[PDB]
């Protein structure tokens, strides 16, 4: 099949073909005197029995639109034998992000670093839009395409404006266009239903297909589910897409006609921090909304989100609860704000929050702006610790186990089993990889919180040492008196009452062993701060996993083998069937899938799962030694202010003959 | 689960 | 059975005729499966000269090489017979991720080896070779075709040996009389017997691995091999044995930059070398005396072994040093002491022990001398111990080599395009390294000038928090002490006592109101605004955020891609015209990416390094300034606490 | 230089 297609300077081969719609193929072709590659859109057969109205609907479109995030349309030439009009526009290898999407790494969700470049591109191009006013009402993942930036990062546009109209900010069309499982409503119940009553639509429609997008990219699966798939069920699928509760932002059915659970929550599955699902929940639940009134407009809409992507992210790990956290806070915040993302966040107040940060304190003044904070990374986080006692909540993850393998040999029913299996191993990968930098920062924090005892513990004895010289000479100064108070003149038998300054020296006298108890008292201090001492992070070096462990390593070993097989059978259950032996590697290698994804499953509770828990609970005790040894060396820290401050007044009475 | 049969030279 | 053309078979097991992995002049070697569970293996099929060499004395070979299990071994399973043919088939463990020749002909690998393979690589090969001297089996043919690779259950690959063609049973001392081999890794008795048909009594030992071992290594280390004679080595059949003969004692590299004139003969690692210094100095001599020609001056395999087995059994401590701006690894036993850690230190930095000064996470580094080297900090690169003198030091930086792009030749040409190619996109290659190790120094720098500026603060703290305390004495148990009850004689009682002490006094009060002056200054200095501020450091230099290695890694994967397509254009002879044109197009595309990168790289990353590197070797200056300054202030404080110390020794006699 | 333009039939 090596037919092509030409115009004056562009041409493709048919079997190239990138895309494909209802209304055109979009195939992967070349400039004739370039060599560089563009994207073709040549409409087939039956898009010319439209009306030549509609069949312009599309070209008026992609004229009036040039920005990055929308596909920049090249030029528009003719066909050679046919004289069709087609479209030469850039073509993104990287694929759409449903390509990306259906990737078994992100079955859970993006990485939170990618999420928030979808939700910037999105954002980016439906303004523009609807800036240049345009409702292009078919906007899904499939539709959204991915391209490398300059700089690796990736760049998502928009395309296939087929599903579009020359809309104004209050006009409401009558016509349908779209898929299914993003799109308004009112626009699914006349387009799949073919049942039409009482409201018409336009600007509308776009913000809940941004917002279905937004949740599949978040968690890995669609927000409204019915049971039996949402293949059928388009009765029960209209029923949770319009009787859903206002705040809501998930409709899922566990029973066969049965219960419609809602939820405002984020799985715990997802991948994206609490302080960003805080701050996303909200815009999920205004743009899932049916009717014009509790909805958002495209005004609210867009100055929301982008609050959200005008601010900056610092890591703060709190070390009492083994917790990490990502602080969504703008640059021009201060400091005493940052404390109020931090309260929220682990429900301690501003008033006792330590900072700890590259084994310093931190001078935290509150006219200091978010900008001018020392740099942070996941890895070298600011830590938070404070003097009373917080739960140790560790990890919170999702416990996902494996799916059951089917016997039945089926070439797509082992294809969507594998995509499943993989993605729970997937996950357990990424959670692994979370607990190792969990007990990681735990060993780096505790370290440098040993090393600011010590500086607390060494920074008393520079005082108590510095009033114990001020009241060692002090107490002379009236002593060499006192001694020849009664050395020249009245013999000195015993101790008696001599004057205003005998009271300032049996009573100053009373300092040398109310304070010569706290030396004793530090001591016991700088014994359990030393290395033998019942403080030493010796158990930190003993227990939980390694970075020399390899674990995350080994569990991705055994992902790459999973990977492949799956990879293997989608070009398996293209073309549904199979030559003998090629029949039989595939049933071998279904098994195969089934041993590594146990191997796998089983190191993960056994090694990291279970050595976590052990370091948590080793962790646990360190924490209460730690804050009750504060309590002692603060109250022993206070003494030497009330010893030194008593021997200030009675230091004037002590200069004299 | 015990589907796979051997590998046979003849349909190769 | 198959149809003759397409498909092989054992009883046990078959392969497709096109599913072929490696030839060679005995076997082919294919990619099959087991009949009855489908699992995959390597089979070996000896189809023609399997008759050269006699079938008894290489049957033998097969069964002692059955039993045969070692990690870095390419195990034999089972040795069988192809269905209708016949001929006698291994099947072997397969490595799908191929030899170490695929790895090298990376262009990422084009120059070393990264160092973290590099040690996988000496660790395998050696532990092979060991387990063969170990059962008596010469290999005489290592080559880096020839090393598989597996990717192990923790990622890590494991390098294991096959294609023993050379091989027989030998003991620790005997003579023999064969020729197998490559020419390029071949030692200097072999390559004028195997290759320029001369032949002589000169003998053997278990050296004839060692310099194909060390070939080898080099290769890996470098990108290079060892000896060129001007061209390729394949070409000047005479000159390149001239080179392996005369090569001088000491001498690992042999190069002809002139035709027909000198060969500049080097004794050390080239500087486009990935290994670290700590490395270079351990490997070179390693290199140097197995690739030594004659048996006189060789090593001998015991010797060899022991000796690679220290470089192995080492860990690595890393190490940045602040003031020369360059990066250390350390390679020290983990049984060694802290002592000997400084030793490695002075050896790579000439910072002796007494002036080395170690900060690591925020704080000072004590060093007990006893303290062994498994239990010191773990130390990521990024996350070195950082070492600072209060001496005076050359700020090195990076030492790289300036590697241009090659004339991009203008004809079309399927071999020349493909040849080019790969080293044009290896340039880049090179190129994106340092661009890394650039960002991770400038980064480093701003770490380290971040940590030691608040440990001068800690210094400064410490002897302020001095000066309260002789103070403290000084005005009251000397100036109190002595005014009421000694310069009141009016007559031990008044000597030079009363005279001396009263003024040495005064001598030390009010000198130390000027130490106050001085302070103040010191604290000016290294405070915000003063002449040590961290704000240049924030300002010159690429960064993270900048993303030029991300930016050059964009250039590179669109270079890369286009060479791995112009390799299997090259595997056509002819190219269809369509794709003459394409392959025309993407040479220039190829080009055009390159000297985009060789631009940004030269012209960001460099000079804002280089722009860095200066406004930190000034800034060094006036580091090493202030604190040598603040020392002398200290020395005073400790002095006036010690002239303060006695004469308040003589106000405790009180007895008038 | 010397790079020719594609052509349809030849595809
Ligand atoms: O729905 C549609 N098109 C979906 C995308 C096609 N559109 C474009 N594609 C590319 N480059 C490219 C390269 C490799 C892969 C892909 N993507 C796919 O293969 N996908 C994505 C969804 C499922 C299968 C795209 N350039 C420009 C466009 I315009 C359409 C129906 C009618 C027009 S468009
Ligand atoms: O040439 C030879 N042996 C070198 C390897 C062939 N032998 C084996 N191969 C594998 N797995 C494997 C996987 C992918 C690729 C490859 N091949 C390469 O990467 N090549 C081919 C030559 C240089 C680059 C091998 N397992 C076991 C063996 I035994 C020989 C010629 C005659 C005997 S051996």
């Amino acid at each position: 099949d090596g037919i092509c297609q030409s115009t004056s300077n562009h041409l493709w081969l048919l079997s190239d073909i990138l895309g494909q719609g209802a209304t055109a193929n979009v195939f992967r072709g070349r400039h004739k005197k370039t060599g560089d590659l563009f994207a073709i859109k040549v409409f087939n057969n039956i898009s010319f029995l439209r009306p030549v109205d509609v069949q312009m609907r599309e070209f008026e479109v992609l004229k009036k639109l040039n920005h990055k995030n929308i596909v920049k349309l090249f030029a528009i030439e003719e066909e050679t034998t046919t004289r069709h009009k087609v479209l030469i526009m850039e073509f993104c290898p990287c694929g759409s992000l449903y390509t990306v999407l259906e990737e078994p790494s992100n079955a859970y969700g993006l990485p939170e670093s990618e999420f928030l470049i979808v939700l910037r591109d999105v954002v980016g191009g439906m303004n523009h839009l609807r800036e240049n006013g345009i409702v292009h009402r078919n906007i899904k993942p499939g539709n959204i395409m991915r391209v490398i930036g300059e700089d690796g990062q990736s760049v998502y546009k928009l395309t296939d404006f087929g599903a579009a109209r020359e809309l104004e900010d209050d006009e409401q069309f009558v016509e349908l266009y779209g898929t299914e499982e993003y799109l308004h409503p009112d626009m699914y119940e006349r387009a799949v239903l073919r049942k039409d009553h009482q409201k018409k639509y336009g600007a509308t429609v776009d913000l809940w297909s941004i917002g279905v997008t937004f949740y599949h990219a978040a968690t890995g699966s669609l927000p409204f589910r019915p049971f039996e798939g949402p293949r059928r069920n388009k009765e029960v699928m209209y029923k949770i897409i319009t009787g859903k509760p206002s705040g809501a932002i998930s409709g899922v059915q566990k029973a066969e006609n049965g219960p419609i659970d809602w939820s405002g929550d984020m799985p715990v599955s997802c991948s994206l921090s609490r302080g960003l699902q805080v701050l996303l929940t909200p815009v999920l639940a205004n743009i899932l909304e049916a009717d014009q009134e509790k909805c958002w407009g495209f005004d609210q809409f867009f100055a929301e989100t982008s609050d959200i992507l005008h601010r900056m992210v610092i890591h703060v790990f709190s070390l009492q609860q083994m917790t990490a956290h990502k602080i969504y806070i703008h640059s021009y915040n201060t400091a005493t704000i940052f404390h109020e993302l931090v309260y929220k966040q682990t429900k301690i107040i501003s008033s006792n929050q330590e900072l700890i940060y590259e084994g310093r304190r931190l001078v935290l003044e509150p006219g200091r702006l978010a900008q001018h904070f020392p740099k942070t990374t996941e890895e070298n986080p600011i830590f938070v610790v404070s003097r009373e006692p917080l739960d140790t909540i560790g990890l919170i993850y999702e416990k996902i186990s494996l799916p059951k393998v089917h016997p039945r040999y089926d070439l797509d029913g082992d294809a969507s089993m594998a995509k499943a299996i993989t993605g729970v191993v997937c996950y357990a990968c990424r959670i692994a990889s979370t607990l190792l930098l969990y007990q990681e920062l735990m060993r780096k924090g505790i370290r440098w919180l040993i090393e600011l005892i010590k500086d607390d513990y060494n920074e008393t004895v520079h005082k108590k040492t510095e009033v114990v010289i001020t009241l060692d000479f002090c107490i002379r100064n009236i002593e060499k008196t006192v001694k020849v108070y009664e050395k020249l003149m009245k013999i000195n038998l015993e101790a008696a009452e001599l004057g205003e300054i005998s009271d300032i020296h049996t009573k100053l006298l009373r300092l040398s062993s109310s304070q010569g108890t706290i030396e004793t008292s530090l001591q016991d201090i700088d014994s359990r701060l030393s290395p033998g001492g019942s403080l030493a992070d010796a158990w930190a070096h003993q227990e939980g996993t390694h970075p020399k462990d390899r674990n995350v390593e080994k569990l991705q070993v055994l992902l790459n083998c999973m990977t492949e097989i799956y990879y293997q059978f989608k070009k398996d259950q293209a073309e549904r069937r199979l030559a003998y032996n090629e029949e039989q590697i595939h049933k071998f290698d279904k098994q195969k899938l089934y041993y590594h994804a146990t191997k796998a499953m089983t190191h993960f509770t056994d090694e990291c799962v279970k050595k976590y828990e052990a370091f948590l609970n080793k962790s646990e005790e360190w924490i209460r030694k730690m804050l009750h040894l504060r309590k002692q060396l603060l109250s022993l820290t206070n003494q030497c202010f009330d010893i030194e401050e008593e021997v200030s007044k009675y230091q004037e009475y002590t200069n004299e003959l | 689960m015990e589907k796979p049969l051997p590998l046979r030279e003849d349909m190769w």
